[PDB]
């Protein structure tokens, strides 16, 4: 009894699979659904087009090819989640055999009325990662909603930009725009509601979700969004030197000429795997291939667009984890789990070198930072010194851009909800002294403890993890269903609405509570005090 | 006609392998002297060789990218000619490897940055470089040198003791393009990769972001409806009935103003008004309460039996009707009509009637909205004699 679903491009045969938990019902899934034309040959480096139609019943039983990527090549480890980097061998099972024809998605249907739709966009880095590694079957059956995991052009193929008509760039985000267009017109057959679509991403993917809300094209596609440990305001969110790294790649493949047109046509002649095998190391804590400002998809600065009110239409839920910048200090930590004073001052000096690029009066900010993140209640503590040093990278890269995004959205009474994750699972993937790192909220959103330890998450969960994950899944589905995390299914705790004056957030953890002004002492430091010491523009 | 005269002869440059080299050659005369670049090199290319003609027809800028030793290193001449004369000037290029670069050579400290600026506000492109001797700062806009010799124009050359940059006072669409800076002294010339500049900014009249959508519910059923308006600067959002403002105006919100409909009774056209210093917009909402059906058409007696009567009637309503209620009773009796319920067709035969008795039949249209007015009645004539 295979399930049959009609679409605007042909019929698809899926499979009814029951979940291992007796409490959760069976779900219908349809894998490898083409939502756009193959971006090969001439379609390469071009906006996505609608997919070709098929006459018969197309098999949606096997996995589709992933986009060209390579994890063994040197990529910035700090951007990737730790569960990705701790198990590189397990991840390699999903990345094997990549093909340029990779524009396919996956849908999950739980089996009254139209069912809400949730669209996921995973982002390890802007070069790797895929939605196939995440199984949203638990979130589908638990919340009676539709979970969608997709793939999109990544790396050079999805973000090559020459800043002119030869290669506008932002091809990866356009694939996510095309997917949501196809989902909006074809999910009604799956029993889904196109008006209750909630796109949600994590990590770099959450940075992608933030960009889509600012796009002019996403107007009538979705209505809600959930951003998890990502932002369009980080240093790696937008590439502000794309022509430089693009021309460096063209010299590596030999296609570097003077006309940007002659070299783009030259690149399409090259194979898609020769471009990925090439390694390009950008400026540290910056991205070499990513989204650009093209004057169309991203017309202006992201923060500039937020003041315009572009994304006030959609209901927004966002938040960050406790210790996101684990890999920053992990190399400096001694075998005694401590950071020395010389190592602390050294790591702080490295921070000012990379992000701010040697301004005049730079020595003023090194000692200002060292004063801010030093617990004067315990000056000589090496472990506390490690604790505040992780909070340094965590505040500036994730916490600062997230609060600025939440204030610019809740500025005019638009529905906004903010959370803070303070719980992580226990395994050998990450050291025990470390807290919730990048991508640690992913399992609790999809209900991984409901199934147990997996090949990708060898964590040893407890009964408190299943209770917490069911709470998290209920908040997510409730928000995707009604725009309110508390309606219609209550918790068996009330999540208050966020506004820039009260700044009410939800402390997510084994002791769920509601506090105010999350880390607000450090937030105003980076937003108000830091730029004024960077505004040495008095010479002009 | 005037023979061509050189106005800006090319100077010999010295570029880096993998970089750029730009020569400048301009002339004047009558007619316009066309320029032909004739490289006298043993190895010639075409993909790197691109000539960029000036937008005003003065001269052309030869560009070679990327520089590769020793093929690009040759002698280049600028032949400006017309149908009156012919002149030529040669310049030399010097391309060296990555290691031949000595101490104090022009090194780009900070390259040009991506930036977006306002139409009338000041645009500033920054570029830092250091060398021994101190190199000279020159900018290139779309493979063309940036002319900043005139101080009266909007474009100005910022030159501080530390570093100099480029400043634009009032921006136009012309400024939108690729900008690249490069340092040059007696040692050589080393470029930095370009940085695109965009000039489009925030001062747009308000637009309806979430327009009010019309609805229909049974009267009484309260509902919270949303109207959102965006733009820079953010406009005041006001709900208006068309005569009086529903909002207190004193503390009217900005950006979003959801309207609460209490004690829904009659339909009405609501108007969400969003006004700003730039413009004012209006949006209408067709709030329509579900109305009752009009009385059906007059029925007609089709079949006249002694104990039964068949009737056919018109719906009388442009909207569909759920069912029809037949109301039968004696002619002049003041008794409440005995009603037949559940009739799903426009024709029904009433059974059980006592013979030779004049009856009165009424058809009732009822939908999900409620029971509409009764149709017009009729009478038939059956008579028996004893
Ligand atoms: C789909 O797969 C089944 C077996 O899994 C096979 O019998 C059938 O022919 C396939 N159909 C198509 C259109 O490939
Ligand atoms: C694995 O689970 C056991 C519970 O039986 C726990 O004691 C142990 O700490 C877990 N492993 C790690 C690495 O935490
Ligand atoms: C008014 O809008 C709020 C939005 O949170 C909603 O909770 C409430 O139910 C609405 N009231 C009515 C009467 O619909
Ligand atoms: C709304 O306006 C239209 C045309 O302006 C008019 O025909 C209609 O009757 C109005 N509706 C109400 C409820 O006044």
């Amino acid at each position: 009894p295979a399930p049959t679903v009609n679409t605007h491009f042909g019929k698809l045969r899926g499979a009814r699979v029951p979940l291992p938990s007796e409490i959760l019902g069976p779900v219908d899934q349809y894998l490898g659904v083409p939502y756009a034309a193959p971006p090969i040959g001439e379609k390469r480096f071009l906006p996505p087009e609608p997919p070709p139609s098929w006459s018969g019943i197309r098999n949606a039983t096997h996995f589709p090819p992933v986009c060209p990527q390579n994890i063994h090549t040197a990529v910035p480890e700090v951007m990737l989640p730790v569960w990705f980097t701790a198990n590189l061998d397990i991840v390699a099972t999903y990345i094997q055999e990549p093909n340029e024809d990779c524009l396919y998605l996956n849908v999950y249907v739980p089996t009254s009325g139209a069912k809400p739709v949730m669209v996921y966009i995973h982002g390890g880095s802007y070069m790797e990662g895929t939605g196939n590694m995440i199984d949203g079957s638990v979130l589908a059956s638990y919340g009676n909603v539709i979970v969608i995991t997709l793939n999109y052009r990544v790396g050079v193929l999805g973000f090559l930009s020459t800043g002119d008509q030869a290669a506008k760039g932002n091809y990866g985000l356009l694939d996510q725009i095309q997917a949501l267009r196809w989902v909006s017109e074809n999910i009604a057959f799956f029993g889904g509601d196109p008006r209750r679509i909630t796109v949600f991403g994590s990590g770099i993917g959450a940075s992608c979700v933030s960009l889509l809300t600012l796009s002019h094209h996403s107007e009538g596609l979705f209505q809600r969004a959930i951003i998890q440990s990502g932002s369009a305001l980080s240093s790696w969110a937008v590439n502000y030197q794309p022509v430089k790294y693009t021309s460096l790649l063209a010299d590596k493949v030999g296609c570097n000429v003077l006309d940007t047109v002659d070299m783009v046509d030259c690149l399409r002649q090259k194979s898609a795997k020769e471009l990925v095998e090439q390694d390009i190391q950008p400026a540290r804590y910056h991205v070499a291939f990513g989204p650009v400002i093209d004057g169309d998809v991203i017309p202006d600065d992201p923060e500039i667009l937020m003041e315009q009110g572009e994304f006030l239409n959609y209901d927004i839920m966002l938040g960050v984890n406790q210790g996101e910048g684990l890999k920053f200090v992990e190399g400096v930590v001694d075998p005694e789990d401590g950071v020395s004073g010389t190592d602390f001052d050294y790591s702080v000096s490295n921070f000012v070198d990379n992000l701010y690029g040697y301004p005049e009066g730079k020595d003023t900010l090194r000692e200002t930072i060292k004063f801010m993140y030093t617990d004067w209640a315990d000056r000589d503590n090496p472990e506390t010194r490690r604790k505040t040093l992780v909070a340094l990278f965590t505040d500036h890269q994730w916490v600062e851009p997230s609060v600025v995004t939440a204030d610019l959205h809740a500025r005019y009474g638009s529905p906004t909800y903010f959370y803070a994750f303070y719980h992580h699972c226990q395994s050998l993937m990450k050291p025990a002294w470390s807290d919730a790192a990048h991508g640690d909220e992913v399992p609790y959103v999809f209900g991984v403890p409901m199934v147990g330890p997996t090949d990708l998450f060898p964590c040893n969960f407890s009964k408190n993890d299943v209770m917490l994950s069911a709470v998290v899944m209920t908040y997510w589905t409730n928000f995707a269903k009604t725009g309110d995390p508390n309606k219609p299914v209550p918790q068996d705790v009330a999540w208050s609405k966020y506004n820039p004056r009260d700044q009410l957030y939800l402390h997510i953890g084994l002791k769920p509570r509601v506090r105010d002004h999350y880390r607000a002492t450090k937030v105003a430091f980076w937003k108000h005090l830091v730029p004024h010491l960077y505004n040495l523009h008095d010479m002009f | 006609e005037t023979p061509p005269r050189f106005t800006r002869t090319p100077v010999d440059q010295t570029g880096v392998s993998g970089g750029v080299a730009s020569f400048i050659c301009q002339a004047t005369g009558d007619p316009r002297p066309k320029i032909v670049w004739n490289k006298k090199g043993k190895k010639v290319s075409n993909q790197r060789f691109e000539v960029i003609e000036f937008d005003d027809g003065s001269g052309s800028v030869l560009r070679i990218q990327p520089l590769r030793t020793p093929r690009d290193e040759a002698i280049y001449e600028c032949v400006a000619s017309n149908n009156v004369g012919e002149i030529s000037v040669s310049t030399r290029l010097t391309v060296l490897r990555e290691d031949q670069i000595p101490r104090g050579f022009p090194t780009i400290d900070m390259g040009p940055q991506l930036k977006v600026v306002e139409r009338t506000r000041t645009a500033t492109m920054l570029c830092a470089a250091s060398g021994n001797p101190d190199p000279e700062i020159t900018w290139f806009k779309d493979f063309l040198p940036v002319d900043t010799s005139n101080n009266n124009g909007r474009i100005k050359q910022l030159r501080s003791e530390s570093i100099g940059a480029l400043q634009i006072e009032q921006s136009e669409e012309s400024d939108q393009g690729k900008y690249e800076c490069v340092a040059t002294n007696s040692a050589g010339t080393r470029y930095s990769a370009p940085a695109n500049l965009y000039v489009r900014v925030r001062r747009v009249p308000p637009r309806f972001s979430i327009p009010p959508t019309n609805h229909e519910i049974m009267p009484g059923g309260s509902v919270n409806i949303t109207c959102v308006a965006v733009g820079s600067p953010m406009p005041y959002v006001k709900w208006m009935l068309g005569a009086e403002d529903l909002t207190p105006e004193d503390d009217m919100p900005i950006g979003r103003n959801v309207l609460e409909l209490n004690d829904v009774r009659q339909s009405a056209n609501y108007t969400c008004v969003a006004m700003s210093t730039l413009g004012v917009i209006e949006a209408i909402a067709q709030i329509t309460v579900k109305a009752l059906p009009k009385p059906p058409g007059t029925p007609v007696v089709t079949e006249s039996t002694a104990t039964s009567i068949t009737l056919t009637w018109d719906s009388g309503n442009p909207e569909p009707v759920s069912y029809y209620i037949i109301q039968h009773k004696p002619k002049n009796s003041e008794e409440p009509y005995k009603e037949i319920d559940g009739i799903a067709t426009t024709r029904y035969s009433v059974a059980g009637l006592s013979p030779y008795s004049d009856y009165e039949f009424r058809v009732v249209a009822v939908n999900n909205i409620g029971r509409g007015p009764a149709s017009e009645p009729v009478l038939t004539q059956k008579h028996h004699h004893h």
